[PDB]
């Protein structure tokens, strides 16, 4: 339970001091020196100096050892900062860190952070303008201009518009007060239609502003083989394919993402070159069984440098309650039997979602001679099909036994079968 | 003092791939046995996090994909596989002598396909111009990578020193960055020119993008 907890936000004049201060807990004091480095704007972190808190023992940097007094109170277990004549340059966070005394092991623990702005002026709120144009993307905007101190917030719409919102980090001016803009891209289309406000909120000064301001590659998301996400002992995947990739832009690009959250285990095959000039780049979703049954959304983003904007594809199994299929097999009619080859016929019905997996065999081994149907919905919801096996009517005058297959989700160990023979 | 270089500033790379971070001291930080060189972890707005101690050594609690190697001067930190927790700042420290010192930094990002910037100019309002001001604004919206570069040409005259950038973070969703540009004059200075352009350059333009509009036309 170590900390390091140092005190609040700072805004001091040129040429006043400051003193940070830095509330140690969860360790024996005495055991460590006590650190201090800042970070200016944008900047990497700079060492200032230590102090040793049992005898008060100090180390600077030369460019800080004469504005800079290092101070312990051990009854408080605080280290304290006091930097004297500010300068516009010590605007940065200061860190307390701690360091063993005992042997080196680097700055192990440090404070959160403690931001010192130098700045002449005094709080200010900012004036809102506008930002509008004088192409399918629109850009619009709000300039938030002269506020001091910081920070101010922007939301568009009242937090309805979020996405293509880009609010960006202040600039500080010549005249020591800050300014920014915040943008949304939109539809061209919209403009007619839709109204953008942008809603600014400036606590320090209690001010709230509500500003109103006035061909390609294609992707197809395949879902898996109905038989592989039912057999523990096959892999279901999901396949991404971009086609109409230019030859000027081969650039490769797939995100994936399950529930919304992005998963990093997909496998891209290399790019293929087409007969139309163009290339097809396949991207290969490995899915757990359960996660697809259990409804999850897999979706696939393209990007790509010909593309404007990133190709999103989704795709779930079908939602509604799953219905188990019935097996019905019957047999040739006498009619077929003047033919040297009979159809064996296979009706899986009243099953929900459409997804399964119909095959025919014999003796323990596949009778491949087959064809089946689509699914076909039907009044009630559910689907159906038909699957025709042929044989040879030889085959069916000697009693041999056929089976037709069905492997659907519904089913108790998602298989059933019915035989058929000649009685 | 013993000056620490990191390289390179930015490495763009992917989750899941081995991120290699390389810091050169000028002078030797090794004696009698250890390096004294320490890794940290910074994210925006957090205070760092110590990595690698003593230039090999896992701090307690730092996951096991993250080690430290090198001696002398030229050490070298390693992510075996980047978590998206690993998108951040790292640098470098020594304790050899004092002063002590850090390294640059080098920034690990998130690499994407090249993206060309979206930009639009926005001219200065009515109501900013009652005041004695004009703004005009430039955005770059959702490009990749970070470098670019923005120009302003107020009647084909390259101008500087009126003009300040700022650039949002990698997005979260995306992975691109925007940049806003503004030039700031006087409303007397606004008025003595026509033509307020905005030129820009970035990898994925074949030729620079200029945009512009014309004063009291619009
Ligand atoms: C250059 O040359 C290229 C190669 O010849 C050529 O690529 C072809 O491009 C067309 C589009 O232009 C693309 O067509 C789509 O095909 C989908 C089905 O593809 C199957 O089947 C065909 C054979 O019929 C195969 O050739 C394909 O490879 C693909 O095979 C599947 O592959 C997966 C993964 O590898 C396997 O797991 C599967 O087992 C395997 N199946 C089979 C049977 O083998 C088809 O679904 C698409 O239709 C949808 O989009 C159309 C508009 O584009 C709509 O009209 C249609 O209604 C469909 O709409 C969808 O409807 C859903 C709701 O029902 C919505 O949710 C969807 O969002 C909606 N989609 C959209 C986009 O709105 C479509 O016809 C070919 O597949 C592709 N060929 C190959 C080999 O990749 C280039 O186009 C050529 N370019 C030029 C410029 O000429
Ligand atoms: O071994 C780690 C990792 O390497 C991968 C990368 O695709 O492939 C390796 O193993 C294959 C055999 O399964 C080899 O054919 C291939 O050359 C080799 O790189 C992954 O499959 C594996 O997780
Ligand atoms: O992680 C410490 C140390 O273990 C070694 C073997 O001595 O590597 C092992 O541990 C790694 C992380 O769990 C595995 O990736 C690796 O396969 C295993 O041999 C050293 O390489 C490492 O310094
Ligand atoms: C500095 N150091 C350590 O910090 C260390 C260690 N073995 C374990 N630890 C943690 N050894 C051998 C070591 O030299």
């Amino acid at each position: 339970q170590v900390q390091l907890v140092q005190s609040g936000v700072e805004v001091k004049k040129p040429g006043a001091s400051v003193k940070v201060s830095c509330k140690a807990s969860g360790y024996t004091f005495t055991n460590y020196y006590m650190y201090w480095v800042r970070q200016a704007p944008g900047q990497g972190l700079e060492w200032m100096g230590g102090i040793n808190p049992s005898n008060g023992g100090t180390n600077f940097n030369e460019k800080f050892k004469n504005r800079v007094t290092l101070t312990t109170d051990s009854s408080t277990t605080t280290a304290y900062m006091e930097l004297k004549s500010l300068q516009f340059d010590d605007t940065a966070v200061y860190y307390c860190a701690r360091r063993d005394y005992r042997f080196d092991m680097g700055f192990d623990y440090w404070g959160q952070g403690t931001t010192v702005t130098v700045s002449s002026a005094s709080t200010k709120g900012p004036s809102v303008f506008p930002l509008a144009p004088c192409e399918s993307t629109a850009a619009l905007g709000c300039l938030v201009k002269d506020y001091f101190p910081e920070p101010v917030t922007v939301s568009w719409n009242s937090g309805a518009l979020t996405s293509g919102v880009h609010t960006f980090p202040a600039v500080l001016q010549s005249s020591g007060l800050y300014s920014l803009s915040s943008v949304v891209t939109v539809p061209s289309s919209s403009l007619g239609t839709k109204t953008y406000t942008c809603n600014v909120d400036h606590k320090p000064s209690n001010t709230k502003v509500d500003k109103r301001v006035e061909g390609g590659p294609s992707v197809f998301l395949f879902p898996p083989k109905p038989k592989d996400t039912l057999m523990i002992s096959r892999t279901p995947e999901v396949t991404c394919v971009v086609v109409d990739v230019s030859q000027e832009d081969p650039e490769v690009q797939f995100n994936w993402y399950v529930d919304g959250v992005e998963v990093h285990n997909a496998k891209t095959k290399p790019r293929e070159e087409q007969f139309n000039s163009t290339y097809r780049v396949v991207s290969v979703l490995t899915v757990l069984h359960q996660d697809w049954l259990n409804g999850k959304e897999y979706k696939c983003k393209v990007s790509n440098k010909g593309l404007p904007s990133s190709i999103e594809k989704t795709i779930s199994k079908a939602k509604g309650q799953p219905r188990e299929p019935q097996v019905y097999t019957l047999p040739p009619s006498q009619e077929e039997m003047t033919k040297n080859q009979v159809s064996l016929t296979c009706l899986v019905k009243g099953f929900y979602p459409s997804d399964i997996a119909v095959e025919w065999e014999s003796n323990g081994q596949p009778e491949n001679n087959y064809k089946t149907t689509p699914p076909v919905l039907d009044s009630d919801g559910s689907f159906f099909l038909y699957s025709r096996l042929t044989v040879d009517k030889s085959r069916w005058q000697q009693g041999n036994v056929f089976s037709c297959s069905v492997m659907h989700e519904a089913l108790h160990n998602h298989y059933t079968q019915k035989s058929l023979s000649l009685s | 003092e013993i000056v620490l270089t990191q390289s390179p500033a930015t490495l763009s790379l992917s989750p899941g791939e081995r991120a290699t971070l390389s810091c050169r001291a000028s002078k030797g930080v090794s004696t009698s046995g250890y390096s004294y060189l320490h890794w940290y972890q910074q994210k925006p707005g957090q205070a760092p996090r110590l990595l690698i101690y003593l230039a090999s050594y896992l701090e307690s609690g730092v996951p096991a994909r993250f080690s430290g190697s090198g001696s002398g001067t030229d050490f070298t930190l390693t992510i075996s596989s980047l978590e998206p927790e690993d998108f951040a700042v790292y640098y470098c420290q020594h304790s050899r002598d004092l002063p002590l010192t850090f390294g640059g930094g080098t920034k690990v990002e998130i690499k994407r396909t090249v993206a060309a910037p979206s930009v639009f100019i926005f001219p200065p309002s009515d109501e900013q111009l009652k005041s004695g001001t004009a703004s005009v604004v430039c955005l770059l919206n959702n490009f990749y990578p970070r470098e670019a570069k923005v120009q302003w040409k107020v009647d084909n005259a390259l101008q500087s020193g009126n003009s300040q950038e700022s650039v949002t973070e990698q997005d979260s969703k995306d992975s691109t960055y925007s940049l806003s540009s503004t030039l700031t004059l006087s409303k007397a200075d606004y008025e003595k020119h026509k033509v307020y352009a905005c030129e820009v350059t970035h990898q994925g333009l074949s030729s620079p993008v200029t945009k512009s509009f014309n004063r009291g036309e619009c």
